[PDB]
């Protein structure tokens, strides 16, 4: 029957299959092209400075060894015959841990063409390094790569391309990165060399600009809205010094409360950033107008003229240039 | 020797686990079902969700009937890897893992006339992208999504038995914050870089309880916008008390507002809670400002001063509780 | 242990009509009841095992249903011959086998 | 040449030995006498309802194809034998991960009888699913079970006793106990069937049954917010002239009130409704509230109404601290009863 | 073809023993387990007892204690049950049946084919 | 040539070894001498209730079927001849999760000698459980133990002893806690009976005392600074009524900040310590004090003359007891 | 007829090839040549004590039993025989938990050449213990070691050595650095002994030197700190009648500065001693609490020495300005000096 016809023509195809030799063994290198399906990009580290990402990972060359003609059909094969085909050393050079899925069996396909073309899938999670510059954070776009390489044969067998070229790589669009925005993505294949000798490399690439709807509503309106408080005191008649100060070192409690707090919610990235350049800057602020107050109490028990004019002109600059501040630290940042 | 034992020593003659039953005739058609134990946490952070469940199929597999008298045999793990299997594998799984204490979890048995029960048990770490608008008014019912990995359409079909899925008590289920609805089953047809797939589906509705959130979000909040409507109500003289009063209220709101989002991912739009949270602290600061704008104008306009003090006594409670009738009614409506 | 309990201890209809025939277990038996024929005078004949199967050569009109503790016999269209006692038997641990008392199925007049 | 013997007998034992087969398969129904010994009960995660346990599994069952005939009487097996004959396919029905130890070796053990008797002892942790009803937090027990039997084996085929009278077959270690926040009161067993799609099962199960300590909670959150509410109604004995003070006092104790009921929640894990603490940190917040609120109309009734002003402080002055001890006397008799 | 048929007919006095046997024709003897039903006069099946299909095993109802004792062989194709210490309420019509084989209990749980049965009368007149 | 010598040396022992049997299978028992060369102790635990420690793991025993005498040198052996071998089934009772390193290959070791003597080394990484006791913490000492057994064997035919006496284990003069010193380290040797069986058993253990350096500049000073902070208040003038007041509530609420910080700071330990008692004293001293500004405001004004006694003996009272307090806190936990 | 000669040579190359000896097992000592090229050397985590490198791990031996007579000149083995022939059983005694990558498919590679010289890189990430002394935080610098060496083989059978000139065979890539701390200055190749208790062996040693980032430190609590002490100071800059304004004053400073040191404190390890942060933050938290005592002290001897109370007043003006300014100055030349 046609299932006996089916077992004969895999039996035969895999007597006597050397495991050991590519197809083309002695000849023109062996292409190898690539499909990658994005089934999602999880959790982007900003202190591991790395992210997440599974896909479905497909790779097809062509090997004579495997040619068949006595059927028309396509051989999809039980996974575990990958263990006697011959299948490229691909490996991802940024990747710090990564797997296949196991579940309910090892998640990896394996079919089988009459003109020898295989179809090699696997579903792989992969934690991939990402080189991330977080001075701008969280005013920030950031650029992360996964590298595919050969890890024995070099260029003269083994050529890798995009299947497909631009439609190699799909399901990029539909991701949905809560604190991310993937804007753009490349496909870039080139050659490298190492201290062995010149190697295949492919790079998919994408470019995620920060959302900043979050960090504006949960970081800056506190912080102005703070600053405006610490301001109030100038509308207050220097001789209400309990008031005052009450309000101003109260101001300079609450910014060191929202600070403290922000340290404890926010990514551990231990260098400066502009999120801290504008916190220091509120800071900064409160404790100015704290000092100007200082300053009018002293003065007022001697002038009290000119403890009412510093008032006036406190008044006036204090809001201007806290603007003016605002106005160049967001231009320098956007 | 056994009558058992030279049963199964006849099936496994001959067999060849790579093809399956029907490789080149007609698509293996595979009935499946579950028995939910148990749905674990939902973690709207990592937009996941835990599962375990008795995943169950069946097949006809002509190559593994008998003749024998008895009509059935009942097996262990040891024949699961010696029979071909449908690669069956959750889509939409971040990790999975099936049991193996104190032996592997999976049952076999085959029927006379070749049919094949094929049982495991299983943990899914399914993965649902959380619409966290109206949180913490919000349901979701997100799915579990399975399929064969390398064989499309025309090898192998899903179908739904009749009770297929079945839940249990869910009575002792971790559902912390969500309450189990219902479930409803689908299938469809995905298309694919290998091929058009039969995809299953599983939906489960889950419906959050306001229960912590309310709490400690929502009293706290109210009756601290409360305390600067009772400060309202104290001199115009007491300059210290109202300026005391009105900091310490925005010192404690700043407190509260921090621990809302805590239970949220780092969403860059805003939920229900948040808009709740955003316009307390404004009425805070409002009625803090009208202070500081009464007592600037205490020299200016006292006969306009003396209006503002009872229109603000006026306008602020007012204006509380239209936002929580506007905000109630809109959020509960949806 | 399990107690079989037939229910009605006779059941008096007249030929083509519809009869229904109910074994009651103390316990869970799961699937393992089966249904016994024996007209008076012969020895018993099984008529339908694991509660729903019927044995080989049995007519059709013979149909059984039921698990756990509650099961049922149903014959449709009542043939003259089939007027005779009827046993319900289990398997189970405790008892290893267990017959219930038996009913009695004879004809209206 | 006394070791030939010995390695003979093995070699001989499995010599047409089917371990897809059940023992007593067209016989008996397989009977499994199982014993568990815990050796610690570990720590019991209340943030994901869960507990650990470290147990030797004991099960023992006969195998009338293992009998054998020589020098010796009990005859021991490595796990590459073990791994060659049947074993009962146990699980445990609400586990969750357990782990079997192989360090430096598997740590199991298979010992056959001259006449048949296998013994298997594991040993393994087990980590197993806790169902929490946390409305009495934090005076709430939980007797939360461990429940295991057969995959693939209905009770017409396998059926799981315990080796001793029920009660002396599962034993725990006395400084078994690595619980800090519970006190592990006993145990319970029992015995079941469970009925499936795919026919009824036995299940052996066993209820350890636990008591949460209050001292803890007491001390860091009862203490402190019993006693802001104790400074919030110190607050009256003061006189009206001083309103700055009674202002920054009643709204600083808010604060407070705030600070500790956001650290006990924080502490607590994120259960949707309501718990005896959530009832206490809601009632001493009220209580709170509702003092500052009276000191906002005393001094609104100052300067016009002086004798209702000083009447209604002496009033709240009276009521305020008879109603907090009147809540705490049936807030505490009513969950310490229980 | 099937042909199972008892014998051993016979009085017998209170206190005495009797050893009926049916004799298997038409089947595979070894691969069925047997088991010995009775019928007091007037009244239902009562199942007796019960062997393997290999003989290793051997079961018996309650009210039999200790006093019957049921042994097959795979030779003689034959079934038999040696009855000691009798009694005048153990009189009846003792038929043996067959119990199909499976991999659940020790075969099928029900009986696929009965015997026709031997009156066994136990009375000193 | 040697090399053949060698190897041909080897196969006559590995060929009739049957790795089931004990040497001196019938005979005395076999004696298992263990060294160990601690490592390192990573990380102690307090809220997981363990410690884990990497350790080179050495067992060595006289087996008589591997005895040579074809030539002189020790045959150190690839380590994966240990799977041809029988190795004793050493366990270690109170280990959680521990591992044999892999990198680059399995790291043990297995060493022969011409008597038949079997030096069998492995690096191993275990967490083993140590049951703390912290009613005194931060002033306690722990003792952690490693209990090492037999999992099968019992005194007839094994015995464990520590090759070496008291240098058995070394390293352990090396290791620097983060936050323990370890003290002192002993070995001991004994017999555990259980249900199944005598068993060998051999213990090691430490001795680990907690460094205060960091608890005493962290959690002490500060409480016995808001202290006197808090009793800064007598000295200031009754009629300073707002000043009293705000000093000892903000006195109360930084108390409460340290307490409600320290509750994440320090290890959930869910039950009663000595640093809890500290800072409830130090709590319950402020909150006595502003009961004692509130008292003297009450009776000002009925009776100055006593309220200024009061005052005074205020100002003696409370720094002699809170010494006092100290003192038996001090002793008591020391 | 190529592919029949190399399946040949690969069939005929393990005849009577015993992979349980190390090449020269009688006669010489083996020489394994390493070479590290580091990919990038990943984050440093304060709290564990430890860092991850990823790495490319070459090492390169003789051995006479895998001489080939061929047309080619080296042939490139697959992982099938390069487990089945002798490889160095190198390990890093440093090392936590190691891990190979083998994502497709094992990151190894074999080539021999027909001298017998076999080549065997490996890509493998470590997690390395690295030892912190940090009496310095945040003004530290560490040196990182990674010493590797053979689990078995002592100093008389395996000898390692690097394939070049020592310093230039441990190499990081240009990009290789995944640091946020700290800045990698250079490393320190070397080679020694080691004495275990099972004999001498070759150890190789590599120290990165690492320096730590200051300025997020310095603008996160050294500026915070500093601040409040100014404003302890402008209390001093105040009218000495304004007594509940001073009190509030101060009051809040030190509640702020608490805030301020709890904040602190939480970033470090859990360190036992006093880093230098540890003892900044002391001392400013001490010249908080001095100037409360301070205007305490002026309030206490006003309205009876009044002219005593201004001159305390003034001399504290001076004289706590310049002592917090002259602490700052020579705590940092000493601190930023090492
Ligand atoms: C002592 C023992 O059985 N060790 C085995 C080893 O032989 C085998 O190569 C490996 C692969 O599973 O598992 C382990
Ligand atoms: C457990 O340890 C044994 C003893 O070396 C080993 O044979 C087995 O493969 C190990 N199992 C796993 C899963 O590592
Ligand atoms: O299923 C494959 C299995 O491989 C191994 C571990 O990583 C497991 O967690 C995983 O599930």
């Amino acid at each position: 029957s046609n299932m006996s016809l089916v077992k004969e023509t895999v039996d035969r195809l895999l007597k006597g299959y050397d495991i050991r030799l590519r197809p083309d063994f002695g000849g023109p290198p062996v292409a190898v092209g690539m499909n990658i399906d994005i089934a999602s990009i999880d959790m982007v580290s900003e202190v591991n400075m790395d992210y997440t990402l599974t896909m479905y990972f497909q790779q097809a060359w062509r090997d004579k060894r495997l040619s068949y003609n006595v059927i028309p059909l396509n051989l999809t094969l039980d996974n575990r015959v990958a263990d006697q085909l011959w299948v490229p050393d691909t490996y991802f050079l940024n990747d710090k841990k990564s797997f296949v899925h196991g579940v309910t069996v090892k998640n990896r396909m394996i079919r089988l063409h009459p003109d020898g073309t295989v179809l090699y899938g696997l579903r792989i999670t992969t934690t991939a390094a990402c080189m991330m510059d977080l001075r701008r954070y969280p005013l920030d776009e950031q650029n992360c790569t996964l590298e595919i390489e050969s890890y024995g044969y070099t260029t003269d067998d083994i050529e890798f391309y995009w299947r497909g070229d631009d439609n190699a790589v799909t399901g990029v669009t539909k991701i949905e990165l809560p604190q991310f925005s993937i804007v753009d993505y490349k496909l870039i294949t080139k050659k490298v060399v190492f201290s062995t000798g010149s190697y295949p490399r492919l790079s998919l690439s994408f470019k995620l600009k920060r959302n900043i709807g979050y960090f504006i509503l949960q970081t800056y309106m506190p912080s102005i809205l703070i600053t405006i408080l610490s301001w109030v005191s100038f509308w207050i008649n220097y001789d209400a010094s309990a008031a005052r100060v009450a309000l101003g070192i109260t101001t300079v409690l609450t910014m060191t409360t929202i600070n403290t707090h922000l340290r404890e919610t926010l990514p551990k990235i231990p260098y400066v950033k502009a999120i801290d350049m504008y916190l220091m800057g509120c800071f900064v602020f409160v404790f100015m107008a704290l000092l100007e107050y200082a300053l009018v109490n002293y003065i007022f028990f001697s002038q009290p003229a000119r403890a009412a004019a510093i008032d006036r002109w406190s008044r006036i600059f204090f809001p201007v240039v806290f603007s003016f501040f605002n106005i160049v630290y967001w231009l320098y940042y956007v | 020797e056994g009558d058992v034992t030279v049963i199964l020593n006849n099936l496994l003659e001959g067999y060849d686990n790579k093809l399956r039953p029907d490789i080149g005739v007609k698509p293996t058609l595979i009935h499946t079902d579950m028995y939910v134990n148990s749905i674990g946490p939902v973690n709207a952070i990592n937009m996941e969700y835990t599962i375990d469940i008795f995943f169950a199929q069946t097949w006809y597999d002509r190559r593994l009937k008998f003749n024998s008298t008895i009509k059935v045999l009942r097996l262990n793990s040891n024949m699961v890897g010696k029979i071909w299997i449908p690669d069956t594998f959750f889509r939409n799984s971040k990790k999975a893992d099936a049991h193996w204490i104190t032996t592997p979890n999976r049952m076999l048995r085959i029927w006379n006339d070749g049919r094949v029960l094929y049982t495991l048990r299983l943990t899914i770490d399914a993965e649902c992208q959380l619409q966290l608008h109206n949180f913490p008014m919000d349901e979701h019912s997100c799915p579990l999504e399975f399929s064969s990995y390398g064989y499309p359409r025309e090898e192998i079909v899903y179908q739904w038995k009749r009770s297929s899925v079945e839940v249990g008590d869910t009575r002792s289920w971790r559902l912390y914050q969500f309450s189990f609805v219902g479930l409803r089953n689908t299938t469809e047809v995905v298309k694919t870089t290998s091929g058009d797939y039969v995809v299953m589906s599983v939906y489960f509705d889950l419906s959050r309880r306001m229960g912590y959130f309310t709490i400690q979000t929502y009293i706290p909040c109210t009756l601290i916008v409360v305390l600067s409507w009772v400060s309202f109500w104290i001199n115009k003289d007491a300059v210290p008390a109202r300026t005391s009063l009105g900091i310490t209220t925005v010192l404690t709101m700043t407190t509260l507002s921090t621990i809302a989002r805590k239970s949220l991912p780092k969403v860059s739009y805003v939920t229900a809670m948040d808009l709740f949270v955003s316009v307390c602290f404004i009425f805070v600061f409002s009625a803090l400002v009208e202070y500081g704008t009464l007592h600037y104008f205490v020299s200016s306009q006292p006969a306009r001063a003396a209006k503002m003090d009872s229109y603000a006594r006026i306008f602020f409670p007012t204006a509380f509780c239209l936002f929580n009738l506007v905000y109630w009614v809109s959020y509960l409506y949806l | 242990e399990i107690v079989l309990t037939q229910s009605p201890a006779t059941l008096s209809l007249s030929p083509g009509e519809r009869a229904t025939l109910s074994c009651r277990a103390s316990q869970s038996v799961s699937s393992y009841l089966a249904w016994y024929q024996q007209k008076p005078g012969q020895a018993p004949r099984l008529l339908i095992y694991d509660a729903s199967n019927r044995a080989t050569g049995i007519p059709a009109r013979f149909s059984g249903s039921g698990s756990g503790t509650d099961f049922t016999l149903t014959i449709s269209s009542l043939e003259p011959e089939d007027f005779a006692v009827y046993y319900c038997q289990q398997r189970s641990n405790w008892p290893p086998y267990s017959f219930g008392q038996g009913t009695k199925l004879e004809i209206k007049r | 040449d006394n070791t030939t013997v010995f390695t003979r007998i093995l070699d001989r034992l499995l010599d047409g030995y089917d371990n897809r087969l059940r023992p007593g398969l067209g016989e008996r129904v397989t009977e499994v006498k199982t014993d568990i010994f815990v050796t610690s009960f570990g720590p019991v995660s209340d943030h994901d309802m869960e507990y650990t346990i470290d147990v030797f599994f004991r099960q023992s069952w006969k195998d009338e194809r293992l009998k054998f005939k020589g020098p010796m009487t009990v005859l021991r097996l490595n796990n590459l034998m073990a791994s060659k004959i049947w074993t009962p396919d146990t699980f445990f029905h609400n586990g969750k991960k357990s782990v079997a130890h192989n360090m430096t070796m598997p740590n199991k053990l298979l010992r056959i009888t001259e006449d048949g008797t296998l013994l298997y002892t594991m040993r393994l942790t087990v980590r197993a699913e806790c169902p929490m009803h946390l409305e009495d937090f934090p005076m709430d027990a939980h007797a939360c079970p461990l429940k295991f039997g057969s995959y693939a084996y209905t009770r017409a085929e396998v059926v799981y006793e315990w080796t001793r009278e029920p009660a002396r077959s599962v034993v725990v270690a006395e400084d078994g106990s690595r619980l800090n926040q519970y006190d592990l009161l006993g145990q319970t067993v029992d015995s079941g069937i469970v009925q499936s799609s795919t026919g009824e099962y036995v299940v052996m199960t066993t209820h350890f049954h636990l008591k949460r300590k209050i001292g803890y909670f007491v001390i860091q959150t009862y203490l402190p917010c019993i006693m802001t509410v104790i400074l919030s109604q110190v607050s009256f004995w003061l006189n009206r002239e001083s309103v700055p003070a009674r202002t920054v006092f009643g709204v600083t104790t808010v604060l407070t009130m705030t600070t500790l009921s956001i650290s006990a929640r924080n502490s607590l894990p994120k259960v949707a409704y309501a718990t005896a603490m959530d009832w206490f940190i809601a009632v001493c917040y009220a209580f709170v509230f509702s003092a500052l609120i009276e000191f906002a109309t005393v001094n609104y009734f100052t300067k016009s109404q002086p004798a209702r002003a000083a009447k209604i402080d002496r009033l709240s002055r009276i009521a305020f601290p008879l109603l907090f001890g009147i809540f705490n006397l049936v807030y505490w008799a009513t969950y310490l009863n229980r | 073809e099937v042909q199972l048929l008892e014998s051993g007919e016979g009085l017998v006095q209170p206190g005495g023993s009797l050893r009926l046997s049916c004799a298997a024709s038409g089947f595979t003897f070894k691969t069925y387990a047997m088991s010995w039903v009775r019928q007091a006069p007037g009244k239902g099946l009562e199942w007796v007892s019960a062997i393997s299909g290999s003989g290793a095993s051997t079961y018996y109802a309650d009210f039999v204690e200790g006093r019957f004792t049921i042994s097959r062989d795979n030779s003689k194709n034959t079934l038999y049950l040696q009855m000691n210490s009798l009694r005048a309420e153990d009189t009846a019509v003792y038929y043996c049946a067959k119990e199909p084989p499976a991999m659940v209990w020790f075969g099928g749980g029900y009986f696929d084919y009965w015997g026709q049965g031997t009156l066994v009368t136990v009375s000193s007149a």
